[PDB]
């Protein structure tokens, strides 16, 4: 079962997404269900380390430019049944010619804010809707590429804590 | 009418390949 995949990446996206309300101060657990930490794993805990490693780049790109981070519903019509529109047009120039570990993990914190902006105009509809749409983005379309990059598991190792690290250190500048 | 999306999504394909470059190979 390849598809099954998605079991790592749908807490991924429900994961990261609440990981965004606590910014704005949203109850995540109002909309879905998130219980707690820990969730499955029969192995060790990887779909735990792909959490974070996507958390950590995710902060890479909101940190660069959060300007693109701002009020969306302001710009496009954000209402439950249009929403599709937007994220199929965006989701469309965002992975037309090219995925990699970087779009994905920018894909997940693009929802993520995107979230927050919609249930602030008491629609959130489009909440729950959004998170499995990135989520069985994977599955559906982000699929025969995860694989033959190295599985997700690739992802973490690629991108991990190490990789972050580096850009991070040659790219925040600190000074 | 669509103004976000379809831009959206452009401008955050930019930073997209700036936001690799030292992870890949």
């Amino acid at each position: 079962m390849s598809m099954a995949m998605s079991q790592s990446n749908r807490e991924l996206v429900v994961d990261f997404l609440s990981y965004k309300l606590s910014q704005k101060g949203y109850s995540w657990s109002q909309f879905s269900d998130v219980e707690e930490n820990r969730t499955e794993a029969p192995e060790g805990t990887e779909s735990e380390a792909v959490k974070q490693a996507l958390r950590e780049a995710g902060d890479e790109f909101e940190l660069r430019y959060r300007r693109a981070f701002s009020d969306l519903t302001s710009q496009l019509h954000i209402t439950p049944g249009t929403a599709y529109q937007s994220f199929e047009q965006v989701v469309n120039e965002l992975f037309r010619d090219g995925v990699n570990w970087g779009r994905i993990v920018a894909f997940f914190s693009f929802g993520g804010a995107l979230c927050v902006e919609s249930v602030d105009k008491e629609m959130q509809v489009l909440v729950s809707r959004i998170a499995a749409w990135m989520a069985t983005y994977l599955n559906d379309h982000l699929e025969p590429w995860i694989q033959e990059n190295g599985g997700w598991d690739t992802f973490v190792e690629l991108y991990g804590n190490n990789a972050a690290a580096e850009s991070r250190k040659g790219q925040e500048r600190l000074e | 009418n669509l103004w976000a999306a379809q831009r959206y999504g452009r401008e955050l394909r930019r930073m997209s390949d700036e936001f690799v470059d030292s992870f890949k190979k």
